[PDB]
């Protein structure tokens, strides 16, 4: 709507990508992981924090 | 020695003694480990995110 280019804001955080529903990861245990990087490969989404 | 002793003391031969044909007896192993190997001097540090 607002014209920016790459616009980091969505109108809501999608329920699925490419037919498959996005991962869920609460802070807590992201702080606490050691294979972030096979994770963060894939993308997920941050919750259980402010 | 024959005439002028008049007595004399016997033990059993001490087993520190080995004669020198007798000197494959006294070959022996000892093993030291690899210098490869590192010893820490570091404490472990117990943590916890949650």
């Amino acid at each position: 709507r607002f014209g920016f280019r790459d616009s980091p804001f969505c109108t809501s955080l999608p329920r699925t990508i490419m037919g498959n529903d996005v991962r869920r990861i609460s802070y807590n245990v992201f702080s606490m992981m050691e294979d972030i990087d096979d994770v963060i490969s894939e993308g997920f989404i941050l919750y259980d924090a402010y | 020695s024959k005439m002028n002793v008049s007595y004399r003391l016997y033990i059993k031969t001490p087993a520190c003694l080995l004669p020198l044909s007798d000197y494959m007896r006294a070959q022996h192993d000892y093993v030291s480990p690899s210098s490869s190997r590192v010893y820490i001097k570091d404490p472990a540090v117990v943590y916890t995110r949650s």
